[PDB]
RNA sequence: CUUGAGUCUCGUAGAGGGGGGUAGAAUUCCAGGUGUAGCGGUGAAAUGCGUAGAGAUCUGGAGGAAUACCGGUGGCGAAGGCGGCCCCCUGGACGAAGACUGACGCUCAGGUGCGAAAGCGUGGGGAGCAAACAGGAUUAGAUACCCUGGUAGUCCACGCCGUAAACGAUGUCGACUUGGAGGUUGUGCCCUUGAGGCGUGGCUUCCGGAGCUAACGCGUUAAGUCGACCGCCUGGGGAGUAC
């Protein structure tokens, strides 16, 4: 059994989706949820509550390994990056750097055709 | 599309004084060595399309100027297709 | 989906199918009363598949046609042909017309049958159908008319107006007859080496086929088996493609 | 000739030698009859982003009038000289003497 | 407009990185020009030097980098 | 500091980012005459207002 | 002869072209590292991927492709087209102020050459995307629409093809003929400077007068008023099809 605190948390949110992990301070991962593990599947994946439960998971996981500090960032498209973000204010840590660092290319390769509906 | 000084050396040779530019003489002269530059960048530059239709510009004007020429003194026209080497 | 209208054609139809007994008849997709009435009246007695069970109830209660058929409801691509011309004593001549989706399945089954089917006879749009038929250097010929002239010679029938049908559709429609040969006058050690050769070609049918054929061959291979490999893939007949699917099988 | 402003920056563990890189680019603009009309380093200063992972690289600035030849020949020996991490040359519309702005903040 | 035109008919710039920092967001990208209130000569001039600006590392691209 | 303000904050960041609305139209290649219309057409949309 | 044509000297703006370097994002992929039951996908599913550790996230590396933002009712180009940055070669244009030639002009059947996208030819490359294809779904059926895959192709050098609603659906050149609000790019004079304000070319956008037009509309960048030459049409199909 293992206590350090210094941590970085990663949200990645998708139409899909949304993972929630935690790190060290080095990027190396302490522990992790999604929404698809805390059960919820097709549309019940992709809402701000399954984000808020996917946190509260990850909450506990770190409960286990450190809980004094984090620096959290958002990536994807996806919803509920304020209802996540909120569940980490659950059993609330001292933060502050938020940005998105979601990828935006600089004119990058070809996307997908179009869905003709 | 040439150095002032390469002008200079043309019209101080094919024009009437230092007065003098445009007359036939110094006009298919001075177009002439552009012409005779411009095969050394075509022959790299193939694919220089849009280049060389200031090309085909050039050597078309150039016709026309000695055709102008000839029908107006054979003479000027003889010895300055001469002293280019025109209709080479 | 589609079944025929006009008494002139059904008549043709089902004349031209020449459906009498000293024949082992089994009609699929009996559609319309119209044109299964006069097949099962033709024939003393004719078996059949629908795929409907609600449209088998229909003719199954119909007596015109219930004790005149012997009668089965299922998708075709499931039935067992094979024993069917077991029970009908000499191999089979299937015929009908369809919603033909299906069409593209229904040859390749009947072609699993190729021993089991005597011949078939169908009605099918005019596109498909002058592929089918197509002659090697055309626009029309392709993969799928290759491996059906491959199984079988080929045969136009009659070609139909599309107000003869019952929801008159656009598109006009000839009835084709097909024949498994009796003896393959293009014998092959494999069709899967055929079928894939074709789908190869054709898959890249606007280069040379030493860019088609040549990416599996070398060009001497192509030449030695006297083939010029700068050729396109819908100049090649049926006869170099079995000798080029041979040549395949038994040299990997 | 040609008047050009030539840009480079230098790693910081070998700012030290940037004196005799100078010399070295300085000789080929005079050993050319080439002329200059600034030569001015920044000092080490920090980079908005990391280069080759450094930090801090040092900086440095010429205004040259020198014939096109001789900056091919400078221009590569970037390529071969490691301790230059980027440089750029700009084929400037003239001569200019006064000082960069950043010399000018001092 | 003309006190920005003004701003055009003073000077024409690269390495002032104090006025470049005038006409980018926090994020690093390029201001449009009628943000600026500048005319669009001036906006080519600075959107060149900016392109330099960042590949010298005086300028980000981004916020991060 | 209150972690909901910071929030705020930072929405009004992504937001001055644009960065949602441009993955959200990023999704997907685009054959480029369908732009080149829209974007006439907005223009033409827009000009309509200019005129009283 | 100098008014058309054209040369010169000095500037100016510009994704014009050709050639060569180079950058920061980005995707994928590889190699670890931390880590663990999910991931992925949809309407929902499934196929797919993961306990050989995936997904995630950190580092390091690879490779091919494209240039977020500026960027505009904006520039360049014969048209097709041209957009990260720097260099190298290179085409055209416009203004300035003279100087110079001396009608050298326009148009153009044949002819010659340039000519999107697709496709072909020869040899490379292949990240991302993706006809065909393959497999899972959907549907009365579904060949579609959906998804997981995926080849050609997409990229490059060198050949070819020679077509596009290649359309301003508007041939080229020249002259004339109310206005008005912009945009862009030179330039002169006045600037009280710095803003301004008088001018004055070029390019370009939208209104609209007269006139024109079947009408719609066009309208000094004509579809008005006219001069020179070229191209093309002669009811609809059959048919841009046969030969
Ligand atoms: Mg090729
Ligand atoms: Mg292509
Ligand atoms: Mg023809």
């Amino acid at each position: 059994r293992k206590q350090v605190s210094d941590g970085v948390a990663h949200i990645h949110a998708s139409f899909n989706n949304t993972i929630v992990t935690i790190t060290d301070r080095q990027g190396n991962a302490l522990g992790w949820a999604t929404a698809g593990g805390s059960g919820f599947r097709g549309s019940r994946k992709s809402t701000p509550f399954a984000a808020q439960v996917a946190a509260e998971r990850c909450a506990d996981a770190v409960k286990e390994y450190g809980i004094k500090n984090l620096e959290v960032m958002v990536k994807g498209p996806g919803p509920g990056r304020e209802s996540t973000i909120r569940a980490l204010n659950a059993a609330g840590f001292r933060i502050t750097n938020i940005t998105d660092v979601t990828p935006i290319p600089h004119n990058g390769c070809r996307p997908p055709k179009k869905r003709r509906v | 599309s040439l150095s002032t000084e390469a002008t200079a050396k043309i019209v101080s040779e094919f024009g009437r004084d230092a007065n003098d530019t445009g007359s036939t003489e110094v006009q298919v002269a001075l177009l002439t060595a552009q012409i005779n530059h411009l095969q050394g960048h075509f022959a790299e530059h193939k694919k220089d399309h849009h280049s060389r239709r200031g090309l085909l510009r050039m050597v078309s004007q150039r016709r026309k100027l000695l055709d102008y020429l000839k029908r107006k003194d054979v003479a000027r026209y003889t010895q300055l297709i001469e002293r280019l080497g025109l209709r080479r | 989906q589609n079944f025929l209208n006009d008494q002139f054609v059904i008549d043709s139809i089902v004349s031209a199918i020449n459906p009498q007994k000293g024949q082992a008849m089994v009609e699929i997709g009996p559609g319309l009363a119209a044109l299964t009435e006069p097949v099962g009246e033709r024939l003393d007695q004719l078996t059949v598949i629908e795929l409907d069970r609600d449209l088998a109830a229909r003719l199954q209660t119909h007596p015109f046609l219930g004790p005149k058929l012997t009668i089965y409801q299922q998708d075709a691509m499931t039935f067992n042909f094979g024993e069917l011309a077991e029970k009908m004593g000499q191999p089979l001549r299937v015929f009908g017309n369809l919603p033909y989706n299906i069409s593209t399945p229904l040859m390749f089954h009947l072609f699993s049958y190729t021993d089991a089917i005597a011949d078939m006879h169908f009605m099918l749009q005019k596109e498909v159908v002058n592929r089918l038929v197509a002659g090697p250097n055309s626009k029309a010929y392709g993969r799928l008319s290759v491996m059906a002239q491959y199984y079988c010679n080929v045969i136009p029938v009659l070609e139909v107006p599309p107000s003869a049908f019952t929801p008159p559709p656009k598109v006009d429609s000839a009835v084709v007859r097909l024949v498994p040969h009796a003896t393959m006058p293009h014998p092959v050690k494999d069709v899967r080496v055929l079928s894939r050769i074709t789908t190869e070609a054709f898959n890249q049918r606007r280069k040379t086929i030493r860019n088609s054929l040549g990416n599996l061959f070398s060009v001497e291979v192509l030449t030695g088996m006297g083939i010029d490999p700068a050729m396109r893939a819908e100049n090649i007949s049926v006869a170099q493609y079995c000798q080029m699917a041979n040549y395949l099988a038994e040299n990997a | 000739m040609r008047h050009y402003e030539i840009v480079f920056m230098v790693h910081p563990d070998q700012s030290e030698q940037v004196p005799g890189m100078i010399e070295r680019y300085t000789a080929a603009i005079t050993g050319a009859e080439g002329k200059i009309h600034r030569l001015e380093d920044w000092g080490r200063r920090q980079l908005a982003y990391p280069i080759n992972k450094l930090h801090k690289a040092h900086y440095v600035l010429m205004n040259v009038e020198a014939p096109q030849e001789v900056i091919d020949e400078l221009e590569t020996t970037f390529r071969f000289n490691d301790a230059v991490i980027r440089s750029m040359v700009m084929r400037t519309k003239h001569a200019v003497t006064e000082a960069s702005p950043m010399v000018k903040a001092k | 407009f003309c006190r920005f035109t003004a701003e055009g008919v003073q000077e024409i710039d690269y390495k002032d990185i104090a006025t470049l920092k005038n006409y980018i967001t926090e994020s690093g990208k390029i201001v449009p020009s009628r943000i600026t209130g500048t005319r669009a000569k001036y906006q080519r001039q600075l959107a060149r030097a900016i392109k330099r600006a960042r590949y010298l590392s005086l300028l980000p691209y981004t916020d991060r980098h | 500091e209150p972690f909901d303000v910071a929030l705020r904050r930072f929405k009004r960041s992504c937001e001055k980012a644009g960065v949602l609305a441009e993955v959200r139209r990023r999704e997907f290649y685009e054959k480029p005459t369908t732009e080149r219309k829209r974007a006439k057409a907005s223009a033409v949309k827009r000009h309509a207002k200019k005129l009283a």
